[PDB]
């Protein structure tokens, strides 16, 4: 297939690459500390008018 | 409460967003998985997406680095974010075939 | 198919938004035309369709 | 006003990549070797310099007088500001709108009438032997929205009176403040001092990283036909 | 003495250490990174860059 | 060079047929099968 013909010649001839794909997935990102004060604008003690 | 539905008190808010031209500050929360070794995978480690396996290193990086280039401009080295532990990105194992 | 106005500009080769991605999408290789114009004379109707 | 030469010392980390024994160049507003940086002695010099694409700050003193960095265009009643203030608990940076005062001092008196805010960044680690003074280096720049501050600390010996030392020291980030006013101007405030100010310009410098990932010297390009050819 | 060995392999050293470099100048594009540029803009004009 | 993966080394010393690498080369010698040296 590398080179088009039916009879190949002797000799040594390169015909692609070795390559092992990926498995898995990994996607991190740093912990989660900083949250938005929701907790205040849905449980407070007095809501306005 | 002897007011029947319709006339009973709600509490309504509304989180309106604005998305002006400004640094975004206000992201949702980012998903993270677990961390394999000595494995071949997809890596992305804040921004830096990639393929290759993940092992230890004994590089000694700053405080303040977290990528690490090689001589060829290439990622070696990352720290990981949730622990300070600086691993080393080496490529998937590939090379050429001949018959 | 019958659309709003501000997105027409979807029907293009590649385009985010929600009828590009969820109703109708359209390959990037797309070797056509497409054809629109404001129906707002017999599609509409009081307190809207 | 004065001054002074800014020998070999200006230098900071472009980028937070890991670089071991190689050479890299990068362009960056970085400060020009042997160059005039202007020089005040506050041991009373509280003047507005622009600030005018970064700028570089250094404090030789053996005490916490210098302590604060004003930040604004019109910083008078209109746009918005920055205070790095630090007063022997932790910083006090705060991005807000207020009315300003003529000349400020440190209690917090530089602020006058405070109104709605839209960022702060209170952090507990303050950014702060004998005879040896203390040298306080520092870097401000805004290139699109992030106010990136470069700070580093090393004691110094004063043997010639009130000059900046020899030697590469390099320069660390410290914060990366998400900030989002047209800083255009700059004024300092205080509470033997050394008021130094170096603006900086576009340049090219070449990084050599030592084995252990630090910044050991480099070559302005611009200089002496010398750094061209290296 | 040995400088006309030493010529050869400093001749096929920079011509790695080109090919190399080469592969982070952006040929009039937004970056160099390809990752990056089927990150930042749409189907029809990442193929463009 | 690699790692040659369907033929056998044979400690006899010919000529080069199939130059593979690193002083080794390859042959179709004889039951036929390639044989490496």
């Amino acid at each position: 297939c590398t080179l088009k013909s039916f009879t190949v010649e002797k000799g040594i001839y390169q015909t692609s690459n070795f390559r092992v794909q990926p498995t898995e997935s990994i996607v991190r990102f740093p912990n989660i500390t900083n949250l938005c004060p929701f907790d205040e604008v849905f449980n407070a003690t007095r809501f306005a008018s | 409460p002897t007011y029947g539905v319709g006339h009973q008190p709600y509490r309504v808010v509304v989180l309106s967003f604005e998305l002006l031209h400004a640094p975004a500050t206000v992201c949702g929360p980012k998903k993270s998985t677990n961390l394999v070794k000595n494995k071949c995978v997809n890596f992305n480690f804040n921004g830096l997406k990639g393929t290759g396996v993940l092992t230890e290193s004994n590089k000694k990086f700053l405080p303040f680095q977290q990528f690490g280039r090689d001589i060829a401009d290439t990622t070696d080295a990352v720290r990981d974010p949730q622990t300070l532990e600086i691993l080393d990105i080496t490529p998937c194992s590939f090379g050429g075939v001949s018959v | 198919f019958v659309i709003r106005g501000d997105e027409v500009r979807q029907i293009a080769p590649g385009q985010t938004g929600n009828i590009a991605d969820y109703n109708y999408k359209l390959p990037d290789d797309f070797t056509g035309c497409v054809i629109a114009w404001n129906s707002n004379k017999l599609d509409s109707k009081v307190s809207g369709n | 006003p004065a001054y002074t030469n800014s020998f070999t010392r200006g230098v900071y980390y472009p980028d937070k990549v890991f670089r071991s024994s190689v050479l890299h160049s990068t362009q960056d507003l970085f400060l020009p070797f042997f160059s005039n940086v202007t020089w005040f002695h506050v041991i009373f010099d509280n003047p507005v310099l622009p600030f005018n694409d970064g700028v570089y700050f250094a404090s030789i003193e053996k005490s916490n007088i210098i302590r604060g960095w004003i930040f604004g265009t019109t910083l008078d009643s209109k746009t918005q500001s920055l205070l790095i203030v630090n007063n022997a608990t932790n910083v006090v940076i705060k991005v807000c709108e207020f009315q300003f005062c003529n000349d400020p001092f440190l209690e917090f008196r530089v602020y006058s009438s405070a109104n709605n805010c839209t960022f702060e960044y209170v952090s507990q680690p303050f950014l702060m032997q004998g005879n040896f003074k203390n040298l306080r280096e520092f870097v401000f720049k805004n290139i699109d929205g992030y106010f990136k501050i470069y700070s580093k600390h090393t004691p110094i010996i004063v043997r010639e009176p009130e000059d900046l030392p020899q030697g590469f020291s390099a320069l660390e980030p410290l914060v990366d403040l998400p900030i989002g006013i047209n800083i255009t101007r700059f004024q300092t405030l205080l509470a033997a001092a050394a008021y130094y100010v170096g603006y900086l310009q576009p340049r090219t410098f070449l990084l050599k990283y030592n084995e252990n990932g630090t910044i050991t010297d480099a070559v302005d390009c611009a200089l002496d036909p010398l750094s061209e050819t290296k | 003495a040995l400088g006309k060995l030493q010529d050869v392999v400093n001749h096929n050293a920079q011509a790695l250490n080109t090919l190399v470099k080469q592969l982070s100048s952006k040929f009039g594009a937004i970056s160099s990174v390809l990752n990056d540029i089927f990150s930042r803009l749409d189907p029809p004009e990442a193929e463009v860059q | 060079a690699g790692c040659l993966i369907g033929a056998e080394y044979v400690n006899n010393s010919y000529e080069c047929d199939i130059p593979i690498g690193a002083g080794i080369c390859a042959s179709y010698q004889t039951s036929q099968s390639i044989i490496a040296y």
